[PDB]
RNA sequence: ACACCCAGCCGCAA
């Protein structure tokens, strides 16, 4: 795609059916910075 | 540490911050709770 | 100047 040149091997091609799965980068992604703060162990809380 | 000091007969009452007791949004800790049995029993015992 | 209490259970991620 870049270069415009051959690959020099033959790639394997075709359709094939591929799934979409609920494990989401958006609902996983979690930073933390001296946010709330729990009751008895005054520490961090639990997740996010 | 001595005999009569290992046999209990004070107990001793820890403060709210080892018992915490929080309103929904007042519902007490379990060992509030229970360390309130013990000075009931100990009232009913007198 | 924030607002949501906790136990238990279950499913699930690598």
């Amino acid at each position: 795609g870049f270069t415009g040149r051959k690959i020099t091997s033959q790639i394997f091609i075709g359709p094939t059916y591929y799934q979409r799965l609920k494990h989401m980068v958006d609902d996983k992604i979690h930073s933390r910075a001296r946010g709330p703060i729990q009751i008895l162990n005054r520490q961090p809380m639990e997740g996010r | 540490a001595r005999p009569e000091w290992m046999i209990v007969t004070v107990l001793p009452v820890p403060p709210l911050s080892v018992r915490p007791a929080v309103v929904m949004q007042r519902n007490q800790d379990d060992l509030t709770h229970k360390l309130a049995d013990i000075v009931k029993i100990n009232n009913q015992l007198r």
